[PDB]
């Protein structure tokens, strides 16, 4: 889930692999703001997931 | 004008709108900016451009001989100027608005039409190589013998695999 494998000394290279939360596209993001998660927010993501 | 290309094409090219003449002109050439005051450069730019040119003149240019053939050392020969005409004719059919019978209703007029470039690119003052590079395609693919087609440039379009984006009509 947290893997960062851009960690060494300037950005070159680290010893870990990159993990689900870098991997995805940084366009499919949806802030909540702090608050919770409702029922339309599951069919935001559904669209996101469409519409590619 | 840096580089000059005179080539000459078919029938079937001279028949189309864009190609209304027997001779294409193709050329790369610098370009400056400069401050009011004096001569201070701000920018330098490379334009590739191809014009369809008429004859206005003739001078006196060294011979240069090909390999089946000498030349005397100071032997020299004749070529034509050109220079970028601003309207051409074309002929289209037409309808004789004083027609007296059917035998001279139909006819054929003749009407002029504006000239416009047929490559028109420009370069910054680097990347000099893309601009040879694309002034050299071009002379290869008139040289082909058919029309110009080709035109896609990579740095000038849009990002690939924009799905969110590219999904809008387009056709």
């Amino acid at each position: 889930f947290w893997g960062d494998s851009k960690l060494a000394p300037g950005g070159q290279e680290g010893l870990q692999f990159d993990g689900i939360n870098k991997m995805i596209d940084p366009e499919n993001t949806i802030d909540l703001k702090g608050n919770y998660l409702e029922e339309k927010h599951i069919n935001w993501g559904s669209q996101l997931i469409l519409q590619n | 004008m840096l580089f000059k290309y005179i080539h000459d094409v078919n029938a079937k090219v001279e028949e189309g709108r864009r190609y209304l003449s027997d001779v294409v002109r193709v050329a790369l050439d610098k370009e400056e900016t400069t401050d009011p005051d004096t001569q201070e450069v701000t920018s330098t730019s490379y334009r590739v451009t191809a014009y369809p040119v008429v004859q206005v003149g003739e001078e006196e240019v060294p011979y240069i001989p090909v390999h089946p053939k000498t030349a005397e050392p100071g032997q020299k020969v004749t070529v034509p100027t050109y220079d970028v005409p601003e309207k051409l004719p074309v002929l289209v059919r037409g309808r004789n608005p004083e027609a007296t019978g059917d035998y001279d209703d139909h006819i054929w007029v003749t009407e002029e039409v504006e000239v416009r470039p047929l490559v028109d690119e420009v370069f910054k003052e680097d990347e000099f190589e893309k601009a040879r590079l694309y002034y050299e395609n071009v002379a290869a693919q008139l040289a082909e013998g058919d029309d110009i087609r080709h035109y896609y440039r990579k740095d000038l379009d849009r990002e690939a695999g924009h799905y969110s984006v590219s999904r809008y009509p387009s056709f």
